[PDB]
């Protein structure tokens, strides 16, 4: 919803327009278990510099997803999100089940 | 007293055995059209099976002794026995079968 | 109302633009008896890709729907949904009827 494809049309996950450092690397690559979003380069495909479209895909649901990452990033809901033995990996997989 | 006053009022016969709280009595009594101060001041006094049959399916209104069921022919829920299931001894459990 | 057209302008069942394998095959055909719905293609009508626009035929019962589906699923439901001898099969045809 917030990220922004590198070629115009189409917007295949292939294709982030990620602002790239001094160094080449990515300023902000993001991470998923921490709840940090990646930085994306502006939307601007005017003439002059390469054309970088807006994602094309997303939904209007930015809000609901900014409070459920305020509320993942609460302690008060560790019962919930972070339980002690039940939480659950990137892939799908618990230390234990519900038995 | 949860019936409807209506609905009650077109019944034909009642059998009113032991009444306990006042709102039913007080119901029943209005619920009826042929009442004998006698026999309707006896409700909350009645033993265990005895009825008093009131309507147009007899001749008078009248106190009877319901004739018991044979032997062996008892209505009876099958609910669990709470005092015999906690009585038993606790054996190690498996609830992966549950799950 | 969840499956695509895959031409924009007509909604005609025989343009399902389901989603296809790599053999040829579509990922999911769906079943009737069986409650698993149809795999269909994304929506995308953007360059690059064919013109994909979903059925403007659709009305606004999904929820209604998804819950029924839901109670066709449940097994406490069977003396409803699924009679022994009374089950409705595609063509509408019963084993035995209500006499």
């Amino acid at each position: 919803e917030i990220s922004t494809h590198y070629v115009q049309g189409s917007h295949s996950e292939e294709n982030e327009a990620l602002l790239l450092g001094e160094d080449g690397n990515p300023v902000q690559k993001g991470d998923s278990l921490k709840v940090v979003p990646p930085i994306y380069m502006p939307h601007t495909q005017a003439q002059g510099a390469t054309k970088i479209y807006l994602s094309n895909r997303g939904k209007n649901i930015r809000k609901p997803l900014e409070g459920l990452a305020s509320l993942l990033k609460d302690p008060r809901y560790e019962f919930l999100f972070n339980a002690d033995d039940w939480s659950v990996n990137l892939d799908g997989k618990t230390n234990k089940d519900l038995d | 007293s949860e019936i409807d006053s209506t609905i009650l009022s077109q019944c034909g016969t009642l059998f009113a055995l032991r009444m306990n709280n006042s709102s039913d009595r007080n119901h029943v009594l209005g619920a009826v059209s042929d009442s004998f101060e006698g026999l309707m001041g006896m409700l909350p006094t009645l033993r265990t099976g005895e009825a008093i049959i009131i309507g147009e399916s007899v001749r008078l209104p009248m106190r009877t002794i319901i004739s018991p069921p044979p032997f062996g022919r008892r209505p009876d829920s099958l609910d669990p026995d709470v005092t015999a299931k906690w009585s038993n001894n606790r054996v190690q459990g498996d609830y992966k079968e549950v799950l």
